[PDB]
Formats: C-alpha cells, sequence, structure tokens
RNA sequence: AAUCCGGUUAAUAUUCCGGAACCAGAAGGUGGAAUCAACACGGCAACGUAAAUGAAGUUGGAGACGUCGGCGGGAGCCCUGGGAAGAGUUCUCUUUUCUUUUUAACAAACCACACCCUGAAAUCGGUUUAUCCGGAGCUAGGGUAUGGUGUUUGGAAGAGUUCAGCGGCUGAAUCCGGUGCGCUCUCGACGGCCCUUGAAAAUCCAACGGAAGUGUUUUCACAUCUGGUCGUACUCAUAACCGCAGCAGGUCUCCAAGGUGAACAGCCUCUAGUUGAUAGAACAAUGUAGAUAAGGGAAGUCGGCAAAAUGGAUCCGUAACUUCGGGAUAAGGAUUGGCUCUAAGGGUAUCAACUUAGAACU
C-alpha cells in the first residue's frame, strides 16, 4: 500500500529499525518487485532492469531478512 | 451407508450445490471412511467426486430469433401485445430528435454555416418541432441561405 | 503469418489414422470464409513428414477450430472413445489415449 | 434470538443443565423414590416462558 | 470513530489463520518549517501551499432530514465481437454449443454546477427532454473550487479459477474489446405538490476577538504504545416462532438470471433447492374439481344465480347527456402468421442500435 519510485528512499526505509523483512517477486513479464515489510506500511519497489535489481539487492543491509518468491 | 454429511462436506469445498455434487457409486465404502474436509478433499483429488457440469441453456435460438427479427421479422400487427407508447415512447423519440438537431445547429454555427440569428431562429423552429427529421432541417437551412444569398 | 501443428505420431505408429486422411479431411472441410476450397494464398496447409499436420495462414485463425474439425472425423470413424485431442504448447494440438 | 442479554445467556444455561437425565447410580442408592427426571422438558412441548 | 481480501472447521467467523489496513487516545524522540521585522508566502481575483501560535467570550456550519416526476453519470448484473483452455453434439449441418477468462478495504497521482477575472450585449442572444438566464454584467476567452462506486499503479498474483502432467511436486492460461428508452443500487443537475413545508441531541469543525509568550510555538512528515464488558451456534418457517400439533392459518425486511411480452403478469428454462404429503389395486352409484354437446336460445328461476360470450395491439368511427373537465375503450367496423425485401429515422469513408411504414410471395 506504499509505492516507493526512489531507490534510496526504499534503501533507508530498509535500514530503519521499522523494516522486519523484505521480499523479492519475479513476475513473468520481467520486472522485478521489492517489497519491504515495515511496521506500519509495505514499501514496494518495481525496477525494469535485472542487473539494477541485482545492484540494489546487495546494496541491502545484511541483517535485513530477505526472502525469494513466496 | 448414509452419506449426506459427505455430501454437503463436498458442496461446500467444491464451492456448488449438492445437485452438482457426484459422488462414485462404486466407492461407497472409501467415501464413507473419509468424515473430514481433508478426507473429501483428497477424494475429490482422487477423482472419486466430481462436480458435474451445468446444465445446457444453449442460446442458439434466441440469437437467431434476435438476428432475424432485427432485419424486420416478427414485428407485426400480430406480434405486438403492448401499446405502440409502451414500445417506444414517444418522449424519447421526441428527445432523441432534439439533441440530434440542436447538436447539428451548434455544429453549423461553429462552422460558419449560420449565424446567431439563424442559430436563434432555427432552434426555435426546432423546438416548435417544424423539423421533423435531420435532413428536413438541413433542405431549411439550404432554402434559406440560397434565399439570402 | 501465424502457424498451427497437429500432431499425429501416435495415430501414425498405431495405423489408427494415415496422413493421407488427415490431409484430405482438412482441405476438403476448411470452412475459410465459409466456404471450402477458398484456401488461396492466405492460409496454406503444410504436410511436413507422415506424422504431422501444420497449417500456416497468413490471417486471423483459430486452434479451436483446428480441434473442431480433428473432433469431426474422430467420430466419424466412430473411434473418439480411444482419442483425445490435448493441446500441449501454443498452437500444438496432439492426439492421446486413456 | 441472536441478539441476546446476559441475563437469558444464564437462565438458558441453567435450564439446559436442568434438563438431563438422572445418573443411574442415583437409582442404586438405598431408598431411592428418584426413577426417572419429573421436570424434562422439550423445546417444541413446554416452553420456558422467560 | 475505525476492516478488507484469501483461507480454515464435522459444527465458528467482516471475530480464528495468512496477508494487508484503519480509527481513537497518550507520551516524549528524530526530521522539516516559522521566529530578535515574535506569530509563513504566492495569486488582480475566486483561492492555493508540507508546516504557518490564539485564552476568555461570541457566532456560524456539519450532524440535519417530505414527496413525486422525468434527465444525465457511475458501479454490479444482463447482452455481445475475437483469443485461449477443457467439455457437449456430429448419419448429415453448424470457423459452434456450453463452462472458465476474477481483482477487496487502504495508500498515491490524475480527472469540468457554483464562483472569479477580462469584456460590454437589440439584427437581442445563450440554452433545456422539461424556458429558464443576462447592464444586479449575457454570449464568448481564461481561470478557481468540489474529486469517486472514474482512471494509472501499490495491495496483487505469490491469491482465487480453469487445464495438462508427476509421486505432495512440476508445467501452462487467466487476454483483447464493443453496446443500451435494459434491470438493481447510488450519484448529480433540475422540475412539480401542499390551508401538508416534512425530528432532536451527543459529537466534530471553522470563524470574529486578541489573553499570553538561548529560548520559544508547530491542526507538518516520521516512527513507539494501547484498546475493557456483553451478544455471536441454529431456525426465521407447508417441521425449529404464534395458533393444544411436525395445523393448507398468521407473521417485519434485503438480494433477484434468460426467452416470450408493455411488463417484478402468466408460461418455460439456468444457478440454488426439493422430489416431502400412507400406499397399492380396481374403474359401481352419489359426489368434489374441471371439460364438451345436435336443434332451440332464459321457455329454467324469487332473480341470467352459475356458466357462456367479450378480451391484446393497429387504423377508422363514436350518442343522449354534461358541472364543458367528462361520458369514451361509448356503441359500432376493419386488421393481425411465416418468409424474401426495399423505404426512411442516427454516429464518426467505415461503425452501432430496434422503432415504424410499404411491396410481393406463401
Amino acid at each position: 500500500p506504499r509505492q516507493i519510485s526512489d531507490i534510496k528512499q526504499f534503501l533507508e526505509i530498509a535500514r530503519r529499525k521499522d523494516a522486519t523483512s523484505a521480499r523479492i517477486k519475479k513476475n513473468t513479464n520481467k520486472d522485478v518487485k521489492f517489497k519491504l515489510r515495515c511496521s506500519k506500511y509495505l514499501y514496494t519497489l518495481v525496477v525494469a532492469d535485472a542487473k539494477k535489481a541485482e545492484k540494489l539487492r546487495q546494496s541491502l543491509p545484511p541483517d535485513l531478512t530477505v526472502t525469494e518468491v513466496g | 451407508a448414509n452419506l449426506r454429511t459427505q455430501k454437503r462436506l463436498a458442496a461446500s469445498v467444491l464451492k456448488c450445490g449438492k445437485r452438482k455434487v457426484w459422488m462414485d457409486p462404486n466407492e461407497i465404502s472409501e467415501i464413507s471412511n473419509a468424515n473430514s474436509r481433508q478426507n473429501v478433499r483428497k477424494l475429490i483429488k482422487d477423482g472419486l467426486v466430481i462436480r458435474k457440469p451445468n446444465l445446457m441453456h444453449s442460446r442458439f435460438r434466441i440469437r437467431k430469433t434476435h438476428a432475424a427479427k432485427r432485419l424486420g421479422r416478427h414485428t407485426g400487427y400480430g406480434k405486438r401485445k403492448g401499446t405502440a407508447e409502451a414500445r417506444m415512447p414517444s418522449a424519447v423519440v421526441w428527445m432523441r430528435r432534439q439533441r440530434v438537431l440542436r447538436r447539428l445547429l451548434r455544429k453549423y454555427r461553429e462552422s460558419g454555416k449560420i449565424d446567431k440569428h439563424l442559430y436563434h431562429t432555427l432552434y426555435l423552429e426546432a423546438k416548435g418541432n417544424t423539423f421533423k427529421h435531420k435532413r428536413a432541417l438541413i433542405e431549411h437551412i439550404q432554402r434559406a441561405k440560397a434565399e439570402a444569398n | 503469418s501465424n502457424k498451427y501443428i497437429i500432431d499425429a505420431t501416435a495415430a501414425v505408429n498405431d495405423k489408427i489414422f494415415d496422413v493421407a486422411a488427415f490431409e484430405k479431411y482438412l482441405i476438403d472441410r476448411i470452412k475459410v470464409d465459409g466456404k471450402t476450397g477458398n484456401l488461396g494464398s492466405s492460409v496454406v496447409v503444410s504436410r511436413e513428414g507422415s506424422s504431422k499436420i501444420a497449417v500456416i495462414a497468413h490471417i486471423d485463425f483459430s486452434g479451436r477450430y483446428l480441434k473442431y474439425l480433428t473432433k469431426k472425423f474422430l467420430k466419424k470413424h466412430s473411434l473418439r472413445d480411444w482419442l483425445r485431442v490435448v493441446s500441449t504448447k501454443k498452437g500444438v494440438y496432439e492426439l492421446r489415449y486413456y | 434470538p441472536s441478539h441476546k442479554s446476559f441475563r437469558t445467556k444464564q437462565k438458558l444455561a441453567k435450564a439446559a443443565r436442568q434438563n438431563r437425565p438422572i445418573p443411574q447410580w442415583i437409582r442404586l442408592r438405598t431408598g431411592n423414590t428418584v426413577h426417572y427426571n419429573m421436570k424434562r422438558r422439550h423445546w417444541r412441548r413446554t416452553k420456558l416462558n422467560i
């Protein structure tokens, strides 16, 4: 219920203490959806390029619990 | 072997009614053993319980009759049980005609064929039911244009 | 443009039908524009190998129609019980037993 | 109905408990004059009127 | 004040589970803004902005309201053109018949009747299905406001659904469009009616006023915490209620598919539900409920009681009388099918809807 179009701020909310988990979604149309469970909202970020998605994934801090497609 | 509760659970699981639930008559013992919804779901997966398809309500004759009546058939004096106003009210006929006439009048005024004086004259003439259809207004406008010119 | 294929490997191996009858039935029962024999250059049935029935069309065409025509002669020869037409991939229909 | 009051819940809960048959070990006691419940009640025949 | 979806149970669910939200109240904290010109700027304006102090006292607004009648918009259902998956039929015919093809609360961006500005209008013009509006400033040109049951995404495909495989697991598909005097609910702009003018309060907001005042304020963006009691099964009725009963009685309301048709009529079907009511065997009288009857046609009877006849729609025609509104569907005639066709009535060359007229043929 919160769509994020800014990569950094998605990262910063991920670093924020309210963040509990992150999820990866790989759609058939080949876009990557980074969803970040927070305390109050779920912030999702849509990226159209695979390598930007991959560099984003490794940019997530290690302490965050990342989960693959459900 | 009473299976009224097994049929009830199947209808709930299959999202249908009992009239669609079909349970194998040759597997009554196995269906009787199945007593929970998890067991009923296992029966459905195994194929011992199947939801029958919906009964046939083909609209071929209905579509064919509608297409034929669209050509002008089945609309004689013996095929009309409602009065003319009930079948097609004169109110909606007038409303359609007025909206058509006003739309064309605005198109002609904006285009430049008629000025505000002629538009207002034809507007009140149309409201007075002087113009029966779009052509009737068209010939009147052309005749008025020729007379002025 | 679009290409459709009917696999009949099981039929030809079991002598259930021959690719000749497949081709003949398709050519004389294809109702393009509502009339048979109007194949023209837009739609052409190109039969390659004695296990395949391939149609190449330059206009819109229905795989459902191909299943319909295939279902026609299956009952005409009265072995519809032993054979069923099932689609595997896009534009592919193959015959399967029980 | 579905919309109840707690006092009605209490009254129904007692009346449901009183509408039960006798324990069998009761009948085996010496000098026992109880053989069946004289106060049984069916939901159709006799109403609580509460 | 504020909750939705999917799922789960032998029986509970807007309550449980999974996911996703929301409201009210409380406290300090991070970030941002204003401030020594203490209490922000912009726009001619209608008003806008992420913030932008406001005591007492006063005042305004929301809550907060009839009824009917069309007209416009939206959503759901209905209808429909292709696509794809299965399934029905196939002696013959049918590029076809049927099922499936779904997207919640909530968050975000976007989306023109009242009003403002320029302007001055009689050859008066704008405009509605419905004649209202204008020198108290029309038309026109440019703005402002309201902004959802609309749109684009997030939710969200991972779910639900259909289908094809494996021994719980793996593959696919869930797509692209049109339409309307259509129904259901709602919404907007209006209209008519009344010696009938169609609740209150709790609650919430705003304004006028200006107490008061490194430190001050902050209806701004963030996170943190919390939410008691009681009801919740099931029936709601040709068997769970009331009639002594498992009584042909009674008993408030919501949802509401297709065809015929004017129609929530009758008649038939789809989804759903039921197939319950002692049964069987025989066709006697008398019955009960329905049917038909030659010729006559009320001779029957207290009495046309009962039954019959009439019946929709279209065209024609319609009396005495009358309170001039009616009587009137007066009365009295004509007509109606199937099929093949032209002829108009619209929308943007192509596209879409059923309503009338006329021709033949049968």
